[PDB]
């Protein structure tokens, strides 16, 4: 029941011959997945924890200089040189000053010069990576109970494909995921500030324009392109003087715009990403099978609420006789002839008397009828649903064509039960992805609108290359308009 | 600086929000439309080079677009 | 199974500082919030506050925002806390309480079942 | 703050009713109402949360109620055991909590 | 930010050097030339683009370079 | 000789006594009295419940 009431509540139908099916699980998400004579049962990714991260390159952000000094290089003698150029913590440059009479020197002319000074990192960030094999996913585990630690927790390894939840009177549920198909690890950075940290690319992180050292390194002195950091200015060509840039965590926050926030400060926690899994519901049974149902009356406790995906909840308690025993629930029209409404709270139970059960489930489009109990004494709420059947279609494509933009190839085996079509939509949008994200990397959203509306223009003026470019225009017009950044 | 070179459509996009979703996707829309708003000369040119160069109104609108684009980037 | 242990009770005079502690066995610590009620005699019961024993985030109420100080200790399993500028009415029994975080580690949403359990109480006495 | 009665008495093996009125900003607001015992030298102790349920280990005969801003705890069959304070408490949208002044139970010989 | 809204070209230039002179003059290419070597797909795109929109090689090069600098 | 202060822009800042207040849906959005309270920076945001 802790899937209800998330916005982002997916749900999957049927089993395959081998009672199996592909589902893929999100943070902050949850699926559920229902099955026919099969318990119902909530999945929710909740913690992704890295273990034991290697350092790999820290970057500078607070830095001061000392110990300026220049001397007075006469024209045409070459360079000046100092001796704390020897030593690679002093940023030194060469620019070329007036020299005369005035300056002491024999000849009038351009003069050379240097300026060097210390270079004292005192705030720097840490860039970590961590090897696929150390990932940690946490997976909740919770059944439709219908009771008010009621979940069971499991942990998701490389070091274990298989995992097995026993599950208090539903058997034991084989769960198998693949831990490194989904987000890419190895190409992957954690970045580390003062307090936050961030989910970002390596190659980016490498490419960042700020002295820096590798991990390895134990002096934590010897920094890189410090140029970038300082400045020497010649206000008159007389004389440089170095002045060391201000803080660059600002522009680090303004420069990770796209990252991801993660919580590292106790351990590398990570709160985003997907997790493609098998689900294996071989051993699962129903709670409370064999059980006939309650034959006195009942009470609702809870009015009746509807939730965002248009599935209605329901708190009711027993009080005749036969605990623990089977709630009659199901659907009428208001005919009281046909079943139009089906459970996704399969075979609720009572299990104690005086403990009140939540029931859930969906009812048809319209108006429809609520039963609990049998004669006598069937509750009676009827119910009302706004919306549509055309509606609810075009709903659900628009959040298919949104999990597919936001996931990937991996978005065909979210409901994928195996089937020919099914590889060959992994194939072909697998493929147009690779294209894709070969064409489109790097660019801002506005910069995918732009593209769009040029490809559209030059498709509705060009035959099946003017569909085709129309096509691809209003599909990256719908990815641009969808991605966040 | 780093501020020039932000980690933005890299492909790494999840369902939960980025760091700068909201206003990051505007940045862009307010700063190009100050620069407009302050130096109007230069969109002046733009548009008389727009319509010099380009021949048909669809690339005329195309280089406009791009060259107010570039006016403030650039900088 | 559940237990907690409360430090023994102290008199010190008034306008001093005092510190007692909380022990929590028989269930994860970390995964859960330590609450803090206080109950002067013949008085109603007042809520202190809540500290996260996951990240280590501190709530205080209103009247003891500046005067309460909250810490913890994972190694011990063990919170420890202590207020200052004592008054007269100051003289009260704490009790301490714990609540389920979220899957997240914060406590931005309380359970259901919140205060399940509570410590044989601390009193402090101002003389 | 939460307002109840200061003492309620009432015959064993009765029906009665306590009822805790707080504002619409933590009673009415949210669902977050619970009630608690205080026997005399002793730590409090849940019986009744989230008024519609109520935890383990405690009998049906406490029940509880909400009527708009004002929560309603309901006990049948009272007993001698059932002597002791009682306090009302509510968690409000501020993120603090808030409870009763508290309400001693009596029992008549 | 700040850094997007430098206070370049605003008329006020004098003989002694400016703030970031030297090191600002060629950072802006810099950039652009590692985005370009980075991302090649996106220029070859762009690219491809220039060459079917326009109607003179000029404005093919010229929509090409603009495609090019708006993109980082 | 004689300056005159424009403006200060400030460049660093820090932020305490963080509140959040939280009402159910179709109840409009909660209200704070610290929301008039221009050094108290605000925003509406939307959440599950
Ligand atoms: C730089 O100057 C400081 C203070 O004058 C001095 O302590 C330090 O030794 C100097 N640096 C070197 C390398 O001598
Ligand atoms: C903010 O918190 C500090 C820390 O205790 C406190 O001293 C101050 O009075 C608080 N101010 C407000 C307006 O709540």
């Amino acid at each position: 029941m802790r899937c209800i009431g998330i916005s982002n509540r997916d749900f999957v139908e049927g089993v395959s011959g081998g009672s199996w099916v592909d589902i893929v699980l999100e943070h902050g998400s949850c699926v559920t997945t229902m099955a026919k004579n099969k318990p119902t049962l909530d999945f929710e990714l909740i913690k992704t924890e890295a273990k034991q991260p290697a350092t790999l390159r820290k970057y500078c952000i607070e830095a001061k200089l000392t110990n300026t000094t220049t001397d007075s290089r006469c024209p045409t003698q070459g360079e000046p040189s100092l001796n704390e150029e020897q030593d690679k913590r002093f940023v030194c440059k060469h620019s070329m000053v007036d020299r005369g009479w005035g300056n002491g020197c024999g000849l009038f002319g351009k003069g050379g010069i240097v300026t060097c000074a210390m270079f004292t990192c005192k705030k720097n960030m840490k860039g970590k990576v961590v090897q696929p094999e150390n990932l940690e996913y946490t997976i909740v585990i919770t059944p439709h109970s219908g009771e008010e630690k009621h979940g069971k927790e499991i942990k998701i390894t490389p070091q274990s494909s298989i995992t097995e939840a026993e599950l208090t009177g539903y058997g034991t549920v084989t769960m198998e995921c693949s831990p490194r198909t989904g987000l890419d690890f190895n190409e992957m950075v954690l970045l580390q500030m003062e307090n936050k940290a961030w989910l970002v690319h390596r190659q980016w992180f490498l490419d960042l324009p700020l002295p820096w050292l590798p991990g390895a390194d134990t002096q934590g002195s010897n920094w890189i392109q410090k140029e970038t950091l300082v400045t020497f200015k010649n206000p008159h060509a007389k004389k440089q003087d170095v002045v060391v840039l201000g803080s660059q965590e600002g522009a680090m926050h303004t420069a990770l715009t796209g990252a991801t926030e993660i919580q590292m400060s106790s351990g590398n926690l990570l709160f985003t990403g997907h997790l493609k899994c098998r689900l294996r519901m071989d051993k699962l049974q129903l709670k409370g099978m064999s059980y006939s149902m309650c034959t006195g009356k009942f009470k609702v406790v809870k009015e009746i609420a509807e939730t965002q995906h248009g599935t209605i909840v329901i708190r009711v308690q027993y009080e005749g006789d036969g605990s623990p025993c089977k709630i009659p629930f199901e659907i009428m029209d208001l005919e009281k002839r046909h079943v139009l409404g089906r459970l996704i709270t399969v075979n609720p139970i009572v299990t104690e008397k005086d403990s009140p059960v939540n029931i859930e489930a969906e009812p048809p489009f319209g108006d429809s009828y609520i039963i609990i109990g049998v004669e006598p004494g069937q509750l009676k709420l009827n119910w009302f649903k706004k919306g549509s059947s055309i509606g609810q279609m075009i709903e659900t494509t628009m959040r298919g064509a949104k999990r597919m933009a936001i996931l990937g190839d991996t978005a065909w085996d979210f409901g994928s039960l195996g089937g020919v079509f099914t590889s060959i939509g992994k194939a072909l949008h697998q493929v147009f992805g690779a294209i894709y994200g070969a064409a489109f990397s790097g660019v801002s959203w506005t910069m995918k609108i732009l593209i769009g509306v040029i490809i559209t223009w030059i498709g509705m003026n060009s035959t099946s290359l003017s569909v085709s470019l129309v096509l691809v225009g209003v599909v990256t017009l719908y990815l641009g308009v969808m991605v966040q950044a | 600086s780093v501020a020039l070179v932000p980690h933005v459509g890299m492909g790494l996009e999840t369902r939960t929000e980025t760091w700068m979703s909201s206003e990051g996707a505007w940045k862009h829309a307010q700063r190009i439309e100050t620069w407009i708003l302050r130096h109007p000369g230069f969109t002046i040119m733009a548009a008389i080079l727009a319509y010099t160069i380009g021949t048909t109104h669809f690339q005329r609108a195309l280089i406009f677009i791009l060259l107010t684009a570039v006016a403030p980037s650039m900088t | 199974e559940v237990q907690l242990v409360e430090s023994g009770a102290e008199v010190k005079k008034p306008g001093a500082s005092v510190k007692v502690s909380c022990k929590a066995s028989g269930y994860t610590f970390t995964s859960y919030a330590m609450h803090w009620v206080r109950q002067a005699p013949g008085q109603r019961l007042e809520w202190m506050g809540w500290i996260n024993a996951g990240n280590g985030n501190t709530k205080y109420s209103q009247k003891f925002q500046d005067r309460v100080t909250i810490t913890r200790d994972t190694s011990a399993s063990t919170a420890y806390m202590e207020l200052s500028s004592l008054r007269s009415e100051d003289t009260a029994i704490y009790y301490c309480a714990r609540d389920k975080v979220d899957d997240y580690g914060d406590y931005w949403f309380p359970t259901l079942w919140y205060f399940d359990y509570w410590g044989q109480g601390t009193l402090v006495t101002v003389s | 703050a939460l307002t109840q009665p200061a003492s309620v008495s009432g015959s064993p093996g009765q029906s009665i009713t306590i009822s805790c009125t707080g504002t619409s900003s933590d009673v009415g607001g949210f669902n977050y109402v619970s009630w608690f015992q205080q026997h005399p030298g002793k730590a409090p102790k849940l019986m009744l949360y989230d008024v519609t349920s109520r935890p383990s280990g405690v009998s049906s005969r406490f029940s509880g109620s909400k009527s708009g801003n004002t929560a309603s705890l309901t006990i049948s069959g009272l007993q001698a055991e059932d002597e002791a304070d009682y306090y009302c408490s509510s968690h409000t949208s501020r993120g603090t909590w808030v409870f009763g002044g508290g309400t001693k139970l009596t029992v008549l010989a």
